[PDB]
RNA sequence: AGGACCGAACCGACUAAUGUUGAAAAAUUAGCGGAUGACUUGUGGCUGGGGGUGAAAGGCCAAUCAAACCGGGAGAUAGCU
RNA sequence: ACACAGGUGGUCAGGUAGAGAAUACCAAGGCGCUUGAGAGAACUCGGGUGAAGGAACUAGGCAAAAUGGUGCCGUAACUUC
RNA sequence: AAUUCCUUGUCGGGUAAGUUCCGACCUGCACGAAUGGCGUAAUGAUGGCCAGGCUGUCUCCACCCGAGACUCAGUGAAAU
RNA sequence: CGAUGUCGGCUCAUCACAUCCUGGGGCUGAAGUAGGUCCCAAGGGUAUGGCUGUUCGCCAUUUAAAGUGGUACGCGAGCUGGGUUUAGAACGUCGUGAGACAGUUCGGUCCCUAUCUGCCGUGGGCGCUGGAGAACUGAGGGGGGCUGCUCCUAGUACGAGAGGACCGGAGUGGACGCAUCACUGGUGUUCGGGUUGUCAUGCCAAUGGCACUGCCCGGUAGCUAAAUGCGGAAGAGAUAAGUGCUGAAAGCAUCUAAGCACGAAACUUGCCCCGAGAUGAGUUCUCCCUGACCCUUUAAGGGUCCUGAAGGAACGUUGAAGACGACGACGUUGAUAGGCCGGGUGUGUAAGCGCAGCGAUGCGUUGAGCUAACCGGUACUAAUGAACCGUGAGGCUUAACCU
């Protein structure tokens, strides 16, 4: 609807990076612990997108301390206040849930260039 | 399961009561071959709202 | 206090800058507009009937038409009224705008709520299913034992049991209100209210609050 | 959202490795624990030295959950698996000295600031 | 429930469904008007109309693509040699529904459907 | 080599669901056992009712078995309904 | 008893894959099973998928799920070897 | 104990918890030596118990695909 | 006894109150905290497991609590079939034996398409006094009513300390319920792709069929819970036990006899839903119909002609409505459905061609191609001019007004 469409609109982010399945993204959002907003990375691959407007969102997947931590990002959330793509990955599908079976060498995707 | 008490024949006609059947309302007269059909459909000659739409 | 007719249009989020998505249902209040006033002497109680959108003119009836012609007002899509409070008055004539709702905090929403049709127990009435092994004869969803033997030698009435489910008028209530957009019509509230997109919902202050 | 029977891996140094669920608590008829919730266990698998040994009961407050945690905007944070911390019955305080893997904000509360303080990592 | 489904299942399994609107596109194709029970005219117009709006523009692809919805060369070849053609200029709306009574044998609401510039 | 193994035909029939006025007076479907043997199967034959036959369950002996069926004694008898 | 999902001995034995007469898809050949049309509720039947959990179900893991091939490496107690 | 009433004997193991299981004890109501005793590899659509894997068995059900159920047309039962 | 199917479990309950929790209160050998006991109170709530066929019980761990009972010790034309209670077999025991056992053990067919009552839903008829379209009122009915913890009050009152409140306020939970799909997910055999075997499209290439959707990987809409919103209240009235004031009988005393007050999750309301068949059939607003003559058994009579309204129905396109009816939208003066156009979404860089490579394949064209149910538009197709039903001013008697 028109209506819809337009209160999603006035309220979207407009400096969304491109960034696709595959690709390394450091996603900085906002921490408020205390008094005091600070501002945290997560960075790892970007398994899943969903496009949907206002409603997009992506899952960001990264190994950290030995366990591995899945975060889905509503994209046009103030909580995330940058998105970076750091590396560019070479993948096949939309969606890497193929990756949570995978460690190590076997979770290796390599980078698309040009 | 099973009656355990023959329902009369009262019985069965207040319960055919709704089985009646109801008459087409009213035929429509095709506006150029002048024969009745039923709204909507096309008439025994192949007629829909005055043009010939199937040969015969 | 007197509510609103609005629509449905449908779910969307706000964020706010501290960081919380506030899931809000929209509804387009377009101008109410009172087609009936009704009072102790004429009619035995104080109450508006209102009437919101439009209506095709071969879809409004002469009825109708003559009762929207006293008013003086043009046709809507229907007609709802709603109880006045202790001094409280309105004309014939009047739009209500959504702008109504601009200080209250909290409303009630009253909709028709989506029609689920003929409804098993089971989703009905929250029953639990019988095994789906163990030796179950043809009864995982049916609803067991309907009542006692010979005492009462009946079926209670008021028994959970299939029959239809939704399509019902449903009031969801203490709705926050989340943004009164005055000029482009609309009522955000947070939350999910009864209904279906696009179809007819009552917005009155909360009654509890 | 861990309930009786699920087997959780163990975020401390405890000793134990494997902890199963044998009861969520505070409520009546409840059903799952979230991140931050206190549950009972007991301890099927523990290292030959350790502050806790096979078979003990005693508690543990669920840090990672592979259902996730929701956040105000509403993202999630899901865990490749399931993961709590042992704390004493009657104290509610961490037997291990040494918080392994991440955990999160939900666990920022005066009952478990410890943890947070000693966990390498809070998202 | 049902809401906002499309589709009428015809008391048919899915690859038999897709068999038979396949058939009976490739018949309104040939014959141009074909008579069939009204439900399975409705349901047709979507398997059809999107073939003619595919046979408008000819390539290779759109043929290829068409031969994989229909199966059958010589209907390929009419569609983007004559109905392509034909309808060029029609935005859409390539059949048309005829309601023609019931079927003796089971009293089935009967429908002929037709391509619109058929006579 | 093998009363060997896995496994079709073939022979059986452990579990389940369905079916229970059945498609069927015992089956279907999914699984299941044996599958060169004390195997299975066709044709023909023999054993006859207090008798047969029985790797034995009172099993089976024409959908009938702690005494087959058919006819007869016979309108047994019935202090029972 | 039926134009009945049962039973009925023998012979023939194509292609591709396959160990195969398994199985899948086909050939020759033969069929679509003698009520259809719609709709797309509960519920029943037969199936598919399923977050998190994983036998907490239950008399019982019943049923499901799972395992499953070939080559190779490797393989415990016990043993009548 | 396919045997034990008392009895869920007692002790040990397994479990968070074990009337079942396993190992013992001997107080064998009422085992016992070819109506065999006690063992026993292998075997078993055999009984009991435990574990790994697996899972809608379950927490707690959801959706979907088909056959009915529902409506129309034709035929047209049954127990009672 | 020409059959009233047993235990337990499951499912679904319903009532009682001799009340387990929550609520109110008296006494206490009640300092506080926590108790004990009794009274009132049935609104709501009132464990999961291990063992066993169990009910029970014991145990483990919860909970505010894990109530007691009735309901054919509720519930097998609802399920199970472990126990029990057929036929097989064995052990102990008894018996010469056949066999047997308030012993044990292994195995062992649970039928019924609902006529009536009942109940859950949903329609058709007529009625409601001219007809019709709406909006109501609210007699009555139903739903709901649970509770933890933390913080503040306040380390206050109380207490030698140890400990540690009432009342009041705030927050956050559990269970339950309603709604919803914005999110997170599931599903998504109608979308996209990968891939195995095989057959076919003459062949290559590209596709299609079949193999559980062949097997998979994703996934739109819808539907959904595990997802997220909301709810239980506050308030008022009359009370329970109980507490009183004033106060005689009975010069005092006395909560009572007259009078007056307070008093609880119980009751009546307040909240939500149904609801005028509420036959006591109600109200309000609007709309429509303003013609002729015959008739005799003369009256709420029948007839014929003319007339056919408001509206309704029917039909069609249909719906986030639905078993069917119903209900809603729309029918050319039209976006009702399909198609079409644009977008979105999903999948993931089609085909063809070119280049590289011996080739598999890769690269480029190319985030390409395709894309359901979605969004925004668009009369291209289909929603027909009609016809049909429904009438023509609406009884009697009284009263009050109007002339
Ligand atoms: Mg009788
Ligand atoms: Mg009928
Ligand atoms: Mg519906
Ligand atoms: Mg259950
Ligand atoms: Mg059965
Ligand atoms: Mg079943
Ligand atoms: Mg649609
Ligand atoms: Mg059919
Ligand atoms: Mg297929
Ligand atoms: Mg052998
Ligand atoms: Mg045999
Ligand atoms: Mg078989
Ligand atoms: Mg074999
Ligand atoms: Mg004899
Ligand atoms: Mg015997
Ligand atoms: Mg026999
Ligand atoms: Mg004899
Ligand atoms: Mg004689
Ligand atoms: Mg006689
Ligand atoms: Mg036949
Ligand atoms: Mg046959
Ligand atoms: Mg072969
Ligand atoms: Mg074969
Ligand atoms: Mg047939
Ligand atoms: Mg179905
Ligand atoms: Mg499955
Ligand atoms: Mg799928
Ligand atoms: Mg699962
Ligand atoms: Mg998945
Ligand atoms: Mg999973
Ligand atoms: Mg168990
Ligand atoms: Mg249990
Ligand atoms: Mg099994
Ligand atoms: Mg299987
Ligand atoms: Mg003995
Ligand atoms: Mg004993
Ligand atoms: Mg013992
Ligand atoms: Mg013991
Ligand atoms: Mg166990
Ligand atoms: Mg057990
Ligand atoms: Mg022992
Ligand atoms: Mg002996
Ligand atoms: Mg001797
Ligand atoms: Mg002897
Ligand atoms: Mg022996
Ligand atoms: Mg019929
Ligand atoms: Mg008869
Ligand atoms: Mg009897
Ligand atoms: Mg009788
Ligand atoms: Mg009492
Ligand atoms: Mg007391
Ligand atoms: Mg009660
Ligand atoms: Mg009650
Ligand atoms: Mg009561
Ligand atoms: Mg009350
Ligand atoms: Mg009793
Ligand atoms: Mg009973
Ligand atoms: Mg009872
Ligand atoms: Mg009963
Ligand atoms: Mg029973
Ligand atoms: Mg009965
Ligand atoms: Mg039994
Ligand atoms: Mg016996
Ligand atoms: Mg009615
Ligand atoms: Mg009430
Ligand atoms: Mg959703
Ligand atoms: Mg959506
Ligand atoms: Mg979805
Ligand atoms: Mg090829
Ligand atoms: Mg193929
Ligand atoms: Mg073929
Ligand atoms: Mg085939
Ligand atoms: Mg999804
Ligand atoms: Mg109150
Ligand atoms: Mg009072
Ligand atoms: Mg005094
Ligand atoms: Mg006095
Ligand atoms: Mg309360
Ligand atoms: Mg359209
Ligand atoms: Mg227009
Ligand atoms: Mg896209
Ligand atoms: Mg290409
Ligand atoms: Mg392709
Ligand atoms: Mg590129
Ligand atoms: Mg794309
Ligand atoms: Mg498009
Ligand atoms: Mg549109």
């Amino acid at each position: 609807s028109n209506i819809i469409k337009q209160l999603e609109q006035e309220q979207m982010k407009q400096d969304v990076p491109s960034f696709r399945p595959g690709d390394t993204v450091e996603v900085k959002v906002w921490v408020v612990e205390g008094s005091k907003k600070r501002l945290q990375a997560f960075e790892g691959v970007v398994i899943a997108i969903r496009n949907r407007g206002l409603h997009s969102a992506f899952t960001v997947r990264k190994i950290s301390n030995g366990e591995g931590v899945e975060r889905v990002f509503q994209t046009h959330s103030p909580v995330v206040d940058s998105i970076s793509v750091k590396r560019r990955g070479a993948v096949r599908k939309a969606k890497l849930y193929y990756l949570r079976e995978r460690t190590g060498k076997a979770a290796r995707i390599k980078e698309r260039l040009n | 399961a099973v009656q355990q008490n023959k329902p009369t024949r009262s019985k069965r006609g207040m319960r055919r009561s709704h089985d009646a059947l109801t008459a087409v309302t009213s035929l429509s007269v095709d506006k150029t071959s002048g024969e009745k059909h039923l709204r909507h459909h096309i008439t025994a000659d192949g007629y829909y709202r005055g043009r010939k739409v199937i040969a015969k | 206090m007197i509510g609103l007719v609005g629509k449905k249009v449908g779910m969307t989020r706000i964020f706010t800058e501290d960081g919380v998505s506030i899931p809000v249902t929209v509804i387009e209040v377009e101008a109410n507009r009172v087609t009936q006033v009704k009072d102790l002497a004429n009619d035995g109680y104080r109450a508006i009937q209102v009437t919101t959108g439009a209506k095709k003119a071969n879809r409004v009836t002469k009825p109708e038409a003559g009762h929207f012609a006293k008013a003086g007002v043009e046709a809507g899509r229907g007609l709802w009224e709603f109880r006045l409070a202790e001094g409280e008055e309105f004309t014939v004539g009047q739009s209500i705008s959504v702008e109504l709702f601009a200080d209250v905090k909290k409303v009630d929403v009253t909709g028709t709520s989506k029609g689920k049709g003929f409804a098993g127990t089971v989703k009905r009435w929250n029953f639990r299913t019988q095994d789906a092994t163990h030796g179950n004869s043809l009864s995982h969803r049916v609803p067991g034992s309907i009542g006692q033997n010979q005492t009462p030698g009946k079926v209670f009435k008021g028994k959970k049991m299939a029959g239809q489910m939704g399509n019902e008028r449903v009031t969801v209530q203490s709705l926050d209100v989340v943004r009164v957009d005055a000029e482009r019509n609309l009522l955000l509230v947070k939350g999910a209210v009864p209904g279906a997109t696009g179809s007819d919902l009552i917005v009155k202050p909360a009654v509890k609050a | 959202m861990i309930q009786e029977q699920t087997m959780l891996n163990v975020a401390d140094n405890s000793g134990a490795r494997r902890v199963m669920c044998i009861k969520v608590l505070g409520g009546s008829h409840r059903r799952y624990a979230g991140v931050g919730d206190i549950i009972k266990i007991t301890i099927k698998e523990a290292i030959p030295r350790g502050k806790v040994k096979k078979g003990d009961v005693l508690k543990a407050v669920v840090v990672r959950t592979k259902k996730g945690v929701r956040r105000p905007d509403g993202s999630v944070i899901r865990f490749d698996g399931n993961a709590c911390v042992l704390l004493n019955n009657n104290s509610e305080q961490p037997i291990g000295t040494r918080i392994f893997g991440p955990v999160t904000r939900e666990l920022r509360s005066e009952k478990f600031m410890k943890i947070i303080s000693l966990a390498p990592e809070v998202l | 429930m049902r809401h906002r489904k499309s589709g009428r299942q015809l008391n048919r399994n899915s690859s038999h469904r897709q068999a038979m609107f396949r058939n009976m596109a490739g018949s309104l194709v040939r014959h141009e008007i074909i008579k069939t029970t009204l439900p399975k005219a409705k349901e047709l117009r979507r398997v059809v109309e999107p073939l003619i709006t595919l046979a408008k523009t000819d390539s290779v692809a759109n043929r290829r693509l068409a031969f994989a919805r229909t199966r059958d060369n010589e209907i390929v070849a009419k569609l983007f040699n004559e109905l392509g053609p034909r309808f060029a200029s029609r935005a859409g709306g390539y059949t048309r529904i005829l309601k023609c009574g019931f079927r003796a044998g089971d009293n089935a609401p009967m429908a002929y459907i037709e391509l619109v510039d058929r006579s």
